[PDB]
């Protein structure tokens, strides 16, 4: 048997326990679990203006129960839905009150419109059949999931990449932009950052709803603590060198001689529009407060404006960084600067308005029933609800069939959201999922978010693209990988708290600037001395300890900070733990494991894997192999090829290539034809190109094992003499055989069907 | 759904990375067979290996020969696989080149070529790119309504 | 699917080549090669079907709702 | 699609009536096929 | 080095707050100002180890030792104590030294 | 290759533990960079030029290189002797982390097999980082062509 | 200048002194001094 | 003028049609058959429910 | 070198990415003489000249000293007249405020000039100066060509200057101008520069056209 | 081999530290500061906290100390706001021992301005003195705009600006203590006669 040397049987077992295309079902349960249950409570007083006694008030939401009978007791079949040219559904159920009688209140439990689920879910027929109910489903036990049909068709949520949220992102140009930009969000606020400088020192605050400019040293004198010598000390260090830089524009407070009363807020807000009604809402403060706490920060800040002060101070000391240093830049295109956002996220905000655009209407249909002496009503707030019922079904299917999602709350236009599912192949269905498609689309820019950056080596794969003007932003997703999700960052900044930190209460000196402060995603808890006991402490606790579960530590010594991250949206991929001697196979983990027993989401719990793919892994050294450990090391890799994706996972030796050949061939081998499915002579497509004789790959990639694609290929064997024969053989120039292509070589099926639905007319 | 039969300027391309569309279909014994006697079915062009630099490709013909002969479906990862050292080895041993090469008997002649020819199994996968499917036509026909052009 | 009943490169018939390999195989079993060579296998493209060609029949013949 | 076009979008550029409907016009007679390679014929 | 650093930062550490805690502490007014963290399970019983290795803390529930916060500027003294109805207050006065306490696992 | 690392350790080690001096171009880790590609660039002049003297007859990779068909006797050189120096951006790879490159590296990277630099051939089979580096180049130069 | 001025804790500016001896004050801070020459670095 | 009428007239039908759950044509048959109904003058100053749900009973 | 060169020869815009002015000169490198062009006509770091800048505070409107480095200047000696940095401060405005009043007193005291804003704009200001040379000129960095003489390029936009300087020849300056060529030479020099700076941005990348070609290109826009 | 007691004993609660931003640590390396003698007052539930320290004469009788002309300046102010930490507490070293009094309230202080915080409102309401804009409306002036309660139009303030808007409505004068030792040292012990563990 084995004794160290496998080190392979944890990819079977992850993919066993979690499996490859997670990135919409997961998501996708973990929304129908919390999200469609939680964001209701946000929105569940309907009271109105006419008869101030009328409500309703949402307690339970759920998708497709009916806990009294079954689930639906038919839940339309999938396959079956396919050709019916009918949407897979499954409706919602609700639970309200009302104001029925003089001294009533009926609870009845009412179904608000249709809902798509996509396949292999949690609230689906297909999950845990096995050749019994997938023969009788009539359908083929080995598709990805992550679509579901709409109207005939089915489509496919790709999974779009944007930029982080709460970080602060460097930017440069021309010695005039040294812009230190970001973004924020309170769930309905992002607008600007703009950060930029026009004047060296003058790095003045902009926005859109603003007239010219607001200096640094008013902000952080106005809603900062002002001492006018902490901002030569706390923001900028210590030493002349960064102080002599930073002696411009810290005159301006006595200049101007703001000074601050109320003046430095009248200053930097006399230049605001708009003051959200006739009111004049400011009365000296107002205004000023609200755009303080609520239109430029993430943090509400109801009484004590000093952790925004601080994120500022410390937003400031990077530009003068990148001022003295002679450019350092983090560039907008390393993965710890990059959160990619799931389907699951996306139909939220889809649904969180398209609620909204219900639940107003149906407040206008009350106000206009509310306005007749009759008697009130009792039943038709009980009914009147399956009459806009026909608005969350028919937009859900519209923003999904279209791809143009209008929502009247962020004010953006979404387009290119899903796409048709080719069925070329197996590899087709297989690589358009686990597809990270970007914001970057149609750019003419070389050696910008074009070139891969070696902050890959797992995480994505190295080369899968297609050739032409998608080049580097359609790439796809590797095979070990897992996206985190967030459940909240409040105990996690308790649990630091415990761990011996200090707040930013007491924390204003000198001082400030001493070893490593501790931070959660964009605000700043604590200047803690003795960086490495506490990452030690915490690498204990993510083994031992009982709520950390999804948080990467690093410590960056050139910014003289370290960073907790806990946002949901970056990558993973796992690795072996090594304690200054060896790995943790240990003869016997293994052994346990191919037995039949300890699989995955257990090696966690031991410490054997922990997968994580942020710039932890930057903040630590990882081996190769199992004859290469130094004892200083830190982790180790356990298969090194999973840096190629599953497209690029069926090339036969693929490193005995040069790259460009390996991305030409990984981008045309979703383009072959095949053996797609088991339904293949049962389902009608609209392009389907069948392999009629297909046999199995000769030589087998250890991934392509896995996937099944031994058992569904896409292509056909054949012996081949490398010659010069005939001249017919220039330049990829193949010359095939008569009476071996007669003998059923490479024999093709095309099927095209033709839909000629006939109406009946309204004549 | 109709039966292509794969005619002449279809794409054929080997998985590993290179190419191919047809050029012209040979009887059945033009091409060079051997002592065996088995006549090869597709003929790759020997410049498609240096400049598009492929020799992974020269070590699937081994492999696949050997995976063919031995019996066993072999390897061929990234990084790992069965190796080349042991696979000349099991070629040698069962009575073949240790190389791949073989000498083969010209079609047109009988004679022996002067140059050895190796030759073995490669999965080779066929495109969506049919030329039913390609084929273009066009003559005194429709025009559109807004410039009176096709 | 099905196996041809001849070999594409060479011209060796493959009918009683693939249940006789199948039978073979479950009982009274070989390890993988001496199969063929009992079976009557000599020239290494005639063994390129039976090695190679997962049987997709026998899984499009389950999708039958009571035929 | 919300921009309308008038008698300057028509006139713009790579789909108007100077570049790509005037200078660049969709001839008769032609045809468009895949080529293999052939030495047997003369280079005419 | 962050070991070697680890070493002798916590040696110098102990050895200062060591010799801080027995001296100008007897009778004047002078205080300290701890820090403890939440969810405990106090006798107190915070025993010293020799050899340098201070294993400062409590030994009925788990040991967690740990010290040697930041020495920071802007003195922050309690100073007072005040009640209302209409109170006085009291003299605290004169923190010097800052000391939490790191729990270990 | 084993004398080239040599060379290269103490010519990075004599600024690990002293320093380095040039007249023409800028202060340091410039000159560092040029000196590095040149003297692995005369590696693989070297290592190609012993290889094609060594190369066999009837050798068809030096049939089309005595020709001048698909590929030359770099491409050769490529083939058999050693792979070195890929080149994006007129130098070497840039720093893809915070000090480093890759995480199977050393923090403070300024060596051979540390920045940027394969060492086997197509043959014997290339190490991960070497191929992520290759992967690097070709990505680098598809995108330039388009 | 860039000031350290202790009981007001606020920058100093050297503006005219007022129709008469050069001196060098704050705003509404009674921390000053006569000048003795400037501590430029 | 007309038009709005005719358009709150056919909101209200859109209403009833999705809220009795009835077919697409048949809502169109009924928006022609008011259109026509309207043209010969019926009906007027009605709360207009029992107008549009008679209609649409009708078709 | 590559296709923005050509890019940018062919459309003549007004200003240009990093040009070089191949002045030639009469001396070799023996031991003073091309250092002094390398050290005249670029740029004066008066950071590295001044050491700091002080002022004291006795009498009403004080003044801002400036010490220079004499034995700084002992190696690239161009300018020893110390009266001529005082000049060059006298050229006048240079900051938005007019520094003429800067009498010298001995061993290098110079007396230049609310009153702390003005005190402040100056302490700001005066490393920015120069007291020789364009101020459109970045650097200079001298070759070697394989005779033995030596051909120093310029990083500029002058061509007047580094022309008028004595210690070079006014002979050839192989410059990257197609408009400031122009300007300073006529119409002719600038089309034998276009059809020359083509042909030298090209042949260097192999790809060797016709010249016949490139007189053609230059012929028609100018 | 040396064991130390601690219990916790803390019952009073109400005593808020205050960071003095104003006094570097041990000027000139030398202690010779003791600069905490001063006065206060306070305001309940807005977590205000104004202390004013008094004056050393180096040069004033200024006119430019008071206001741009004139206020009479007297004294110093400082004040500034700050939520309440978890987890501190101070310590006592009765001559083998540790206390550890409970502190857990921290309020940051930075310099308050003590005359000009009222100076530019005091002129801006002297320029809006005497002016004709005030016409006759100021005689029917009506207290009968009662509105009814946000329903789904637009809201109130609600809580975003209590903490803002609570700072003129009351402030309490509390005394110096200037005299005070009992109270707070050996009650802390006569309650360690009842804990006993
Ligand atoms: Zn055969
Ligand atoms: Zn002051």
């Amino acid at each position: 048997i084995n004794t160290a040397q496998d080190k392979w049987h944890l990819l079977p077992a992850f993919l066993k326990v979690k499996g490859l295309v997670k990135q919409h079902l997961d998501s996708f349960n973990y929304f129908v679990d919390t999200d469609l249950k939680k964001i209701i409570k946000a929105n569940q007083l309907i009271l109105s203006d006419v008869d101030p006694e009328f409500y309703l008030k949402y307690v339970d939401i759920r998708v497709g129960k009916k806990s009294s009978s079954s689930t639906k007791d038919y839940l339309t079949p999938p396959h079956e839905c396919r050709l019916r040219d009918m949407t897979y559904s499954a409706p919602i159920y609700v639970d309200i009150e009302y104001t029925r009688g003089r001294n009533i209140i009926m609870h009845k439990d009412v179904e608000i419109g249709r809902m798509p689920i996509m396949l292999r879910s949690n609230k689906c027929i297909l999950y845990d059949a096995d050749e019994s109910k997938m023969a009788k489903l009539n359908e083929c036990p080995l598709d990805p999931g992550g679509y579901f049909i709409v109207n005939g068709t089915e489509k496919v949520i790709l999974v779009q990449e944007q930029l982080s949220k709460n970080r602060i992102i460097v930017e440069a140009d021309e010695k005039k932009g040294i812009v230190q930009a970001s973004v924020t969000s309170s769930t309905h606020e992002r607008k600007s950052k703009t950060y930029v400088i026009t004047k060296n020192g003058k790095i003045y605050l902009k926005h859109n709803s603003i007239a010219e400019e607001i200096p640094i040293a008013i902000v952080l004198k106005a809603c900062g603590i002002l001492s006018d010598l902490e901002i030569m000390q706390l923001v900028c260090g210590n030493d002349s060198s960064y102080q002599d830089i930073f002696a411009v524009n810290l005159e301006e407070s006595s200049k101007l001689d703001i000074y601050t009363q109320q003046q430095a807020l009248e200053y930097i807000g006399a230049k605001v529009k708009t003051m959200r009604r006739q009111k004049l809402t400011i009365l000296q403060e107002g205004i000023e407060a609200i755009a303080t706490t609520v239109i430029a920060h993430l943090t509400v800040e109801a009484l004590d404006f000093r952790e925004k002060a601080l994120y500022i101070a410390m937003m400031t000391r990077r530009v003068v960084m990148a001022m003295y240093n002679p450019k350092m830049i983090d560039d907008r295109d390393y993965v710890g600067n990059k959160r990619l956002e799931l389907a699951g996220q996306l139909i939220s905000l889809l649904f969180e308005d398209l609620f909204k655009k219900f639940n107003n209407d149906f407040k206008l249909s009350i106000d206009k029933v509310l306005k007749k002496p009759n008697r009130a009503m009792e039943y038709d707030a009980l009914l009147s609800i399956n009459v806009h019922s026909n608005n969350i079904t028919s937009g859900l299917n519209r923003a999904i069939s279209t791809g143009n999602w209008s929502l009247k709350r962020f004010k953006m236009e979404r387009a290119g959201v899903t796409h048709v599912l080719s069925r070329l192949s197996y590899i087709s269905a297989l690589g358009m999922m686990t597809r990270i498609s970007s914001q970057f689309e149609k750019s003419r820019k070389v050696s910008g978010p074009r070139a891969l950056q070696p902050s890959q080596f797992g995480m994505l794969c190295t080369a899968d693209t297609p050739e032409g003007e998608a080049c580097g932003l359609v790439k796809n997703l590797a095979l070990m990988t897992h996206i985190t999700t967030d459940d909240e960052e409040e105990p996690i900044k308790k649990l630091c708290y415990v761990l011996g930190v200090e707040d930013i209460t007491l924390i204003d000196s000198a001082s400030l600037h001493l070893n490593y402060g501790v931070y959660l995603n964009g605000t700043l808890i604590g200047s803690i001395r003795f960086p490495t006991k506490f990452v030690t402490q915490f690498r204990h606790l993510r083994r031992t300890g009982k709520v950390s579960e999804f948080i990467s530590i690093y410590s960056n010594s050139h910014q003289m900070a370290v960073h907790i991250a806990t946002d949901g949206g970056r990558i993973c991929r796992p690795l072996i733990i090594v304690s200054d001697g060896q790995s943790r196979v240990k003869d016997i983990h293994l052994r346990k494991l191919l037995d039949g027993e300890l699989d995955f989401d257990d090696f966690l719990k031991l410490g054997l894997v922990e997968y994580l793919d942020v710039n932890e892994e930057n903040d630590s050294y990882i081996a190769l192999y199992e004859k290469d450990i130094v004892p200083s090391m830190t982790h180790l890799e356990i298969e090194p090829f999973t840096i190629l994706g599953a497209v690029a996972g069926l090339i036969p030796y693929p490193h005995h290539n040069q790259s460009p050949r390996n991305t030409y061939q990984c981008a045309m081998g979703k383009q072959a034809i095949g053996a797609i499915a088991y339904n293949q002579f049962k389902r009608i497509d609209t392009l389907l190109y069948l392999m009629t004789y297909p046999q199995q790959p000769m030589v087998k990639t250890k991934t392509i094992e896995l996937i099944d694609y031994d058992k569904l290929p896409a292509g056909q064997n054949a012996t081949v003499a490398v010659m010069s024969y005939s001249g017919y053989d220039i330049e990829d120039a193949l010359v095939l055989n008569k009476s071996s292509i007669d003998r059923g070589f490479g024999r093709c099926e095309t099927r095209r069907k033709t839909t000629t639905v006939l109406k009946r007319y309204a004549n | 759904r109709q039966n292509r039969r794969p005619e002449l300027g279809d794409k054929f391309s080997s998985r590993h990375g290179q190419k191919g569309v047809c050029g012209i279909i040979v009887k059945q014994e033009d091409m060079p067979f051997n002592d065996q006697g088995i006549v090869p079915d597709i003929i790759m062009n020997p410049h498609g290996f240096p400049s598009r630099m492929t020799v992974g490709k020269m070590i699937e013909l081994i492999s696949g020969k050997a995976g063919v002969l031995n019996g066993t479906l072999e390897y061929g990862t990234c990084f790992g696989g069965s190796k080349l050292e042991d696979m000349s080895k099991i070629l040698v041993d069962q009575g073949f080149n240790y190389s791949g090469k073989d000498m083969l008997y010209s079609g047109i002649t009988g004679e022996c070529l002067q140059a050895y020819i190796f030759f073995g199994p490669i999965y080779y996968q066929k495109l969506k790119h049919m030329v039913l499917d390609k084929m273009h036509a066009r003559a005194r026909g429709p025009r559109a309504v807004l410039t009176r052009q096709p | 699917m099905i196996v041809p009943v001849r070999c594409f490169s060479c011209g060796k018939v493959v009918g009683d080549k693939w249940e006789s390999y199948l039978n073979l195989l479950q009982e009274d079993e070989l390890d993988e090669g001496t199969a063929l060579s009992r079976l009557g296998l000599k020239r290494y493209c005639c063994r390129r079907m039976i090695l190679t060609h997962v049987d997709l029949i026998e899984k499009f013949l389950r999708y039958n709702p009571l035929e | 699609v919300k921009p309308i076009r008038g008698f300057c979008q028509r006139l713009k550029g790579k789909q108007g009536r100077f570049r790509g409907n005037l200078s660049g016009k969709r001839v008769d007679f032609s045809g468009r096929t895949v080529i293999s390679p052939d030495p047997n014929l003369s280079i005419d | 080095k962050e070991a070697a650093a680890e070493l002798e930062l916590l040696n110098a550490d102990h050895q200062h707050i060591l010799r801080k805690l027995k001296k100008m502490n007897n009778k004047p007014e002078r205080f300290m100002v701890f820090q403890l963290p939440t969810r405990l399970p106090k006798v107190g019983s915070i025993r010293v180890h020799k050899s340098g290795k201070l294993s400062v803390k409590i030994g009925n529930v788990v040991m967690d030792i740990g010290k040697g916060a930041e020495t920071t500027f802007l003195q922050d003294v309690i100073a007072l104590s005040i009640a209302d109805d209409a109170s006085s207050a009291e003299l605290l006065g004169r923190v010097d030294g800052k000391i939490v306490v790191t729990p270990q696992i | 290759v084993e004398i080239a690392y040599h060379k290269c350790d103490e010519l990075i080690t004599l600024f690990n533990k002293g320093e380095l001096e040039t007249q023409p171009g800028c202060n340091e880790e410039q000159t560092l960079e040029a000196k590095i590609g040149g003297l692995l660039s005369k590696v693989r002049e070297e290592v190609g030029d012993v290889c094609i003297n060594e190369l066999d007859n009837w050798n068809a990779p030096l049939i089309m290189a005595t020709c001048g068909s698909k590929g030359s006797t770099l491409n050769v050189s490529q083939m058999v002797a050693v792979v070195g120096q890929q080149i994006i951006s007129g130098n070497r790879v840039p720093d893809g982390f915070q000090d480093r490159s890759l995480p199977h590296f050393p923090k403070n990277s300024k060596t051979p097999q540390s920045k940027g630099f394969v060492r086997n051939s197509f043959f014997s089979g290339l190490s991960p980082p070497e191929f992520l580096f290759h992967a690097i180049s070709g990505r680098e130069g598809l995108v330039d062509t388009a | 200048m860039l000031s350290f001025c202790p009981s007001c804790n606020n920058m100093l500016l050297i503006t005219s002194g007022d129709s008469g001896v050069y001196t060098l004050a704050c705003r509404s801070c009674p921390y000053e001094f006569p000048i003795e020459g400037i501590e430029i670095y | 003028s007309r038009e709005a009428t005719l358009n709150n007239a056919r909101r209200k039908l859109r209403a009833v049609s999705y809220a009795l759950h009835i077919p697409e044509y048949i809502t169109d048959a009924a928006f022609q058959w008011y259109k026509l109904a309207l043209a010969n003058n019926f009906v007027q100053g009605r709360r207009s429910q029992n107008v549009i749900a008679s209609c649409l009973y009708v078709a | 070198l590559g296709v923005p060169r050509i890019k940018e020869i062919i459309n003549a815009s007004k200003v240009i990415s990093t040009p070089i002015i191949n002045a030639v000169l009469v001396n070799d490198n023996d031991e003073r003489a091309a250092r002094v062009v390398k050290g005249r006509v670029e740029k004066t770091l008066l950071s590295d000249v001044a050491f700091y800048v002080q002022d004291v505070y006795k009498d009403n409107l004080s003044f801002i000293q400036v010490r220079i480095d004499l034995g700084t200047i002992d190696k690239l000696q161009l300018e020893l007249t110390i009266e001529d940095i005082a000049v060059a401060i006298t050229r006048a405005s240079k900051l938005k405020i007019q520094a003429s009043d800067v009498n010298i007193i001995g061993k290098d005291r110079i007396a230049i000039n609310d009153v702390f804003y003005r005190m402040q704009q100056l302490r700001r200001a005066l490393p920015d100066v120069v007291v020789k040379g364009l101020p459109d000129i970045s650097r200079a960095v001298i070759n070697i060509r394989d005779d033995g003489k030596r051909e120093l390029l310029v990083e500029g936009y002058g061509l007047r200057d580094v022309m008028c300087t004595d210690g070079v020849i006014g002979s050839r300056t192989t410059t990257n101008h197609v408009l400031e060529v122009f300007s300073v030479l006529g119409i002719e020099a600038a089309r034998y520069s276009i059809i020359r700076e083509i042909n030298y941005t090209m042949s260097n990348h192999g790809m060797s056209v016709d010249p016949r070609h490139i007189q053609l290109l230059g012929d028609v826009m100018t | 081999i040396e064991e130390f007691p601690l219990k916790i004993s803390g019952e009073e609660e109400s005593l808020h530290v205050f960071q003095y931003a104003n006094r570097p640590r041990l000027v000139g390396r030398k202690p010779a500061e003791h600069p905490f003698i001063s006065a206060a007052r306070y305001k309940p539930k807005s977590h205000l906290w104004e202390i004013d320290i008094p004056l050393d004469e180096q040069a004033f009788y200024n006119k430019d100390k008071a206001e741009s002309e004139w206020n009479g300046v007297n004294v110093q102010t400082l004040k500034g706001v700050g939520v309440e930490n978890n987890g501190q507490y101070a310590a006592f070293v009765k001559d083998m021992q540790v206390y550890l009094v409970p502190i857990e309230r921290v309020a940051q202080l930075k310099p308050f301005f003590k005359y000009i915080d009222d100076a530019n409102v005091t002129r801006k309401q002297e320029d809006a003195r005497r002016n004709p804009n005030p016409s006759s409306q100021r005689a029917q002036v009506v207290t009968m705009s009662v509105k009814s309660v946000n329903d789904p139009s637009q809201n109130r303030l609600t809580g975003s600006l209590l903490a803002h808007k609570v700072a003129d409505e009351e402030a309490n004068i509390e005394l110096t203590w200037a005299e005070g030792t009992f109270e707070q040292f050996k009650d802390t012990i006569v309650k360690e006669a009842e804990d006993k563990t």
